[PDB]
C-alpha cells in the first residue's frame, strides 16, 4: 500500500515477477489466478513469462 | 521337518523339487508423487 504517485505498481509487478520466477517449479501446476479491474497485471506476467 | 541335501534340493514324495527366491517389496515407508486424473495436478502420497 503506497501512496499516490509513488509507483506502487510497478513494485508490485516486479514483486509478481520475482516470486513467480523463483517458485515456477512448483507452480507450473497449480497457476496462478489474477483479479482486478483490469487485467494488467496479467498482461506483465504474459510479457515477461 | 523335511531337510535340504547337499545338492540345494529337497525331495518330495520322490520328486526333486526346488525352492525359487523371491523378490518383494521391504517393509519401509515409501512417498511418491502422482498426476491426478482429473485435474493433472501432482499430487504426493505416503504409505507405511
Amino acid at each position: 500500500e503506497g501512496g499516490p504517485g509513488t509507483g506502487k505498481t510497478v513494485v508490485a509487478l516486479h514483486r509478481v515477477a520475482y516470486l513467480l520466477y523463483t517458485y515456477r517449479k512448483q507452480m507450473e501446476r497449480h497457476g496462478v489466478l489474477v483479479v482486478g479491474p483490469t487485467p494488467a497485471f496479467l498482461d506483465h506476467i504474459g510479457r515477461v513469462l | 521337518f523335511p531337510m535340504m541335501t547337499e545338492k540345494g534340493t529337497f525331495i518330495i514324495n520322490g520328486t526333486e523339487r526346488v525352492v525359487v527366491s523371491q523378490l518383494v517389496r521391504s517393509p519401509g515407508v515409501y512417498f511418491d508423487e502422482t498426476i491426478d486424473k482429473s485435474t493433472e495436478k501432482t499430487l504426493h502420497s505416503v504409505k507405511v
